[PDB]
């Protein structure tokens, strides 16, 4: 019982590691678009504004 | 860098050709005078693997731990292996066996122990991360009968206690001069695969008084008798498997010299004609 | 293809808020080239606070030879009136080609490698304007305008080797003239080492006199450590046995090693590299596993940025070093190596 | 154009990767030339078994160059190269002889060869 | 020696969970530290792009 | 100047020696980096360490350089410099490593140094 | 060049022997008098050339002075002769 209650604690924290890896890289998914459509909507606005 | 420094260089390697050529003479004496030791080891260990021919045989055995099988669990393995480098691949064709016999017992549980002899199989099985129940090292050139037992000291005890249920002996042997093949052979339970002498099946054997001494103390000096036949054999196969490599790297360095001499030779002619055509373009 | 540009305009960029002005001549380029490296200039904020000089591979041998002059002389302005200027001279080694091109047409008489023999006199005259000039010599200057103001200007050339041959008549002038060299190979680039300084043929002359006390504490050690680390390991190369000082050196130069590779148009203010060089000199690095310190350095940056501000808006401001500073330091290392994850 | 910007950063780290195992094949051949490999450490042999193994699979057969091979080219898209490579280094064809490698167009006609050494 | 290993198991767990817990709500700062740089530099991207 | 008729003999016979283990270090240091120190004899592995030492105890601070190094500069007398070389080529620090000589100053603080390191 | 092919002989003196203690520094089989042993008396004919052998056995004993402690006992006598002569 004291061997196993460690077994869980230890693949508790693996999956608590799992879980904080996967949370940064969501947020880093997410950077990356964001800053794709900002890249994009001032591309567009200022190729218009240039030809006008 | 330039000629001054390829000079250099070409010096340094002309330098490792003789050096690379030396120790494969001095290791070729070597490798001569531990054969007359393994062909005076011979002909006792060969008496005492027939002598357990004999004890393999016969319906009056007694009881005895060595003598007698056992149902396995756990196996022990004595590899011998070297206090030097430079044998070339000696070491780990003989490591790589062992591993896949030990991978082996491992697959189906079968728990396995290693003790070893030499300075490189220490190494090698702490990196890979073996148990090691013993240890010995610094043999050199040849080591007593009574110095190197530690090794056996345990793993005799284990199979004794029942600590172990098979017992190894892990070495090179010397088939020819320049081919030597690694071997693994068990010595506990003394193996009643063996051959019963039936032949003299007629003579079936009376003990002397005190049967378990006589027994137990023979098999004493048989189990060391194996044991010590095989570090000498696999001292014979060292000091000729270090000849054969040395003698490529005196082949290999001389190739390397011819073809950075011909390298040199190419820019001192250019440096050569280089500059002089600076000179006599600047007569202007 | 060692990074030697790459080098120079983060050198510039790095500038866009230090009041150091830039300057960057082309000598020899390719135009489109130089259309890229204004365009990377421009993604920054570092173009507004620098001139771009141009001569490139299309115009005469007369418009190069002189690039370097006229970017001088631009230079010069703001180091007489008591601003500090930076000079990026790209590819010196193609103002000589330019100049023995011009030589040989004039009949000049050869010298060695064909170069005319003046050549030294060419970038030895070029080079030493570069100076920093005391606050007199500015006043006289400025008649009276500017007093109490010392005007620098630092100049960062560019010389092209062939196969690390620096023994050439060209890249031999240039290192006798210089106040230092820093060495970029490509075997250490090829392995990743990215920027491939190599510490051990690389100096300066000035050292320590120029670093910020924070840094000039710390990176004392990490040089000749470091020069003597890859003498150790080619030594210990085929040795077994490692003993416990030679275990710890090799180990330590091999996370230094890893510590000092660094991302391209990535510059790291004084605060991050002190502390950095901080977890390597007092060993919290020690422990650490080798790729791992890549991430340990990341996650000690982004722990720092958002917890310790003032302590970084102190060190960057100051340069300032005490007990309290290392006590502070010793409590962010702990603190960080405890709590987070790398 | 090899910059994380434009290709992204799976195929920047592969190429780094490969430009990585071949620069320290080189530094081993001097000491290969003189000893023979026996002598190197366990991770040395490893690094020197994949790196022959992409010396082999950078190999192509090439349309124009059928006349001379007799054996049919190949084009490989870009995505496959990427794979490929990355999986030599993650060593998942360990297993495979270098003979498997040379002169196949893709890492699935690597395997296929394999079956057939 | 029942009784005691499961109050030190409890114990440890309880521990275990704790810190698991602390890691997602640490990920959870560090997305949101990410998010806010992220749209951070996407407003200062379209700035200087129009200003540009 | 480096003859016994000026220098005396004293000076003179520990010049001598010390180029003499220098000269003889260079030619082993060339067997070592192929086939390594455990193949030396034990008295060329005794001359090797000895000269190694002899190598870091010629270093010497210079109070002209503190703001290179960081320390503090050292002045030595002829008098002591003889007599730590003399130490040196006999057994007297043996049992030092390497880094204790590194730019130390006179013999009688390297040994502060080992303690040290 | 062009004086090695006039002269008659050559003493080269070599710094890895000068470094080395050897102080004369005379490198053998390498310098040469081509006119040899008329030049010379005849007890010192006589005697030296012991000396010319002794020398060439003691170079190529020279790379076996690392590992001497297993050889015959004649390429013993030989290196610790060399080496007396040297
Ligand atoms: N710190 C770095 N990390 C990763 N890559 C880099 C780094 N610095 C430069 N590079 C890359 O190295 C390559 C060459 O850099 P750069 O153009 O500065 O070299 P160079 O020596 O100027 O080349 P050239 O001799 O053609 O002028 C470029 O692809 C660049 O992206
Ligand atoms: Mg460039």
């Amino acid at each position: 019982d004291l061997d196993l209650a460690k077994a869980s604690a230890t693949d508790q924290l693996k999956k608590a590691k799992a879980e904080a890896q996967v949370i940064i890289e969501q947020a880093n998914k997410r950077r990356s678009q964001i800053l794709d459509e900002a890249k994009a909507e001032a591309e567009q606005e200022r190729t218009k504004i240039v030809a006008q | 860098a330039g000629a001054k420094d390829i000079r250099s260089k070409i010096a340094s390697v002309q330098n490792t050709q003789k050096i690379t050529k030396a120790m494969e003479m001095v290791a070729a004496s070597k490798m001569r005078k531990s054969q007359d030791r393994m062909a005076a080891s011979r002909p006792y260990a060969e008496t005492m693997r027939k002598v357990i021919g004999h004890l393999a045989h016969g319906n009056l055995e007694y009881k005895h731990p060595y003598l007698e099988d056992r149902d396995v669990k756990r196996v022990g393995y004595l590899v011998v292996s070297t206090d030097r480098g430079l044998a070339g691949g000696l070491n780990i064709n003989l490591f790589k066996k062992l591993l896949a016999e030990m991978k082996t017992w491992t697959d189906k549980g079968v728990q396995a122990d290693l003790a070893m002899i030499g300075s490189k199989g220490v190494s090698f099985f702490n990196s890979v991360g073996g148990n090691v129940v013993a240890q010995v090292t610094g043999m050199g050139d040849n080591p007593s009968l009574s110095e190197l037992i530690g090794p056996v000291k345990v793993m005799l005890q284990a199979y004794d206690e029942g600590r172990l249920d098979k017992l190894y002996i892990v070495s090179n042997k010397f088939i020819n001069t320049m081919s030597q093949v690694p071997t693994i052979s068990q010595l506990l339970p003394l193996p009643a695969s063996d051959d019963d002498d039936l032949k003299h099946k007629s003579w079936d054997y009376l003990y002397e008084p005190d049967p378990k001494a006589l027994l137990d103390t023979l098999l004493r000096r048989y189990v060391e008798s194996q044991v010590y036949q095989g570090v000498v054999e696999n001292l014979a196969s060292e000091q000729a498997a270090r000849m054969v490599a040395m003698k490529a790297a005196t082949d290999n360095g001389g190739s390397l010299i011819k073809e950075l001499q011909l390298v040199y030779n190419k820019a001192r002619q250019a440096s050569i004609t280089q500059e002089l055509t600076e000179i006599v373009s600047g007569a202007a | 293809q060692t990074g030697k540009t790459a080098l120079a305009i983060d050198a510039i960029i790095n500038q866009r808020d230090s009041g150091i002005k830039a300057i960057y001549v082309a000598i020899g380029q390719k135009a489109s080239t130089i259309s890229n490296v204004v365009r990377k200039l421009e993604e920054h904020g570092a173009l507004a606070n620098t001139i771009v000089v141009v001569a490139t591979a299309s115009e005469s041998a007369a418009l190069q030879y002189l690039a370097p002059y006229a970017g001088a002389a631009m230079g010069e302005y703001f180091r007489d009136r008591g601003e500090d200027a930076l000079i990026i001279y790209d590819d010196l080694s193609k103002q000589a080609v330019a100049y023995r091109q011009i030589s040989l047409l004039l009949r000049r008489p050869p010298g060695r490698e064909a170069f005319p023999g003046d050549v030294f006199y060419l970038h030895s005259r070029l080079l030493e304007r570069a100076a920093r000039v005391n606050a007199e010599y500015v006043e006289a200057f400025t008649k009276g305008e500017v007093k109490g103001k010392t005007g620098s200007l630092t100049a960062l050339p560019i010389i092209e080797t062939q196969a690390g041959d620096v023994s050439a008549f060209v890249p031999t002038n240039v290192i006798s003239i210089t106040d230092g060299q820093i060495f970029l190979e490509t075997n250490l680039f090829n392995a990743g080492i990215r920027p491939a300084v190599n510490p051990g043929i690389s100096v300066s002359r000035v050292g320590g006199a120029a670093q910020t006390k924070i840094m000039k504490k710390l990176s004392g050690g990490i040089r000749t450590a470091l020069a003597q680390y890859r003498e150790l390991a080619a030594f210990s190369q085929f040795a077994s046995d490692l003993d416990d000082a030679t275990r710890k050196q090799l180990d330590h130069g091999q996370k230094v090693t890893e510590l000092l590779k660094q991302k391209q148009y990535a510059p790291m203010s004084v605060a991050q590299q002190s502390l950095v060089l901080f977890a390597a000199e007092r060993g919290y690095l020690a422990d650490v596993e080798l790729s791992k310190i890549g991430s340990f350095e990341a996650a000690l940056l982004a722990y720092v940025d958002r917890d310790h501000a003032p302590l970084m808006q102190e060190i960057n401001q100051t340069g300032g070093y005490n007990d309290e500073i290392e006590g502070k330091l010793k409590g962010i290392l702990d603190s960080f190596k405890a709590t987070q994850s790398w | 154009q090899l910059d994380p910007l434009v290709v992204g950063q799976e195929h920047y780290d592969t190429a780094r990767g490969v430009q990585s195992i071949l620069q320290r094949y080189q530094e081993l051949k001097d000491i290969i030339a003189i000893l023979g490999m026996d002598e190197l450490s366990e991770e040395d042999k490893l690094v020197v078994a994949r790196a022959r193994k992409i010396q082999r699979f950078l190999s192509q057969p090439f349309f124009v160059a059928e006349v001379f091979t007799g054996s049919p080219g190949k084009y490989v898209s870009l995505k496959d190269t990427i794979r490929g490579f990355k999986g030599i280094m993650e060593g998942e064809y360990d297993h495979l002889p270098e003979q498997a490698f040379y002169m196949v167009g893709s890492i699935e006609e690597a395997v296929e060869k394999a079956k057939k050494l």
